[PDB]
């Protein structure tokens, strides 16, 4: 009852993928996208020297 | 009836044509074969009528299918392809109607079609 047909063929394909590549997968990259936020403050204080009492 | 062989013209219209022969009939069904070196290639034809139930409408049924064996060679296993219709009607019901449908049918599926629908497309 022994399933001999799957496995020799999953066992034939993984052998061929391993000797195919070397125990890695290639990979290509994507777009690059960069993000810059800015940021300010505008603070003040009142000069009493030159304004109605 | 239907003949002594059946003729597949593998490709649709214009394509490669094989003789089937008949080889057995059994069960109001008829099967036709015919040996091939690497494949092998098979037709069959049935006929059915369900169970009487006491109050309900009596249905009867036909199908036909054509089927393909390829042998296993190295390490790729036995495999198959299909492909087969069905028709459902009533008892009484009168023909024409139900071949304008079954004629509806084959004429929807083309090439393009089968082509969409493998592709998973639904």
């Amino acid at each position: 009852l022994m399933p001999w047909s799957w496995m020799v063929d999953w066992f034939g394909n993984v052998g061929t993928f391993l000797q195919a590549s070397n125990n890695t997968i290639g990979a290509s990259p994507g777009l690059v996208n960069i993000m810059t936020t800015t940021t300010t403050n505008h603070q003040f204080s009142v000069k009493r020297d030159l304004s109605d009492g | 009836a239907l003949g002594d062989t059946l003729t597949i013209t593998l490709g649709g219209s214009g394509g490669t044509a094989k003789v089937l022969r008949k080889i057995n009939q059994d069960g109001y069904t008829s099967e036709y074969y015919l040996p091939e070196t690497s494949s092998s290639f098979r037709a069959k034809v049935r006929h059915t009528k369900e169970s009487v139930k006491p109050n309900q409408v009596q249905y009867e049924r036909h199908n036909v299918e054509f089927t393909e064996t390829v042998y296993a060679s190295g390490s790729t296993p036995e495999f198959v392809r299909q492909a087969y219709v069905v028709i459902r009607h009533k008892v009484g019901d009168v023909s024409a109607t139900v071949s304008d449908l079954g004629e509806a049918l084959s004429f929807y599926l083309n090439e393009a079609l089968y082509g969409k629908l493998i592709g998973w497309e639904s």
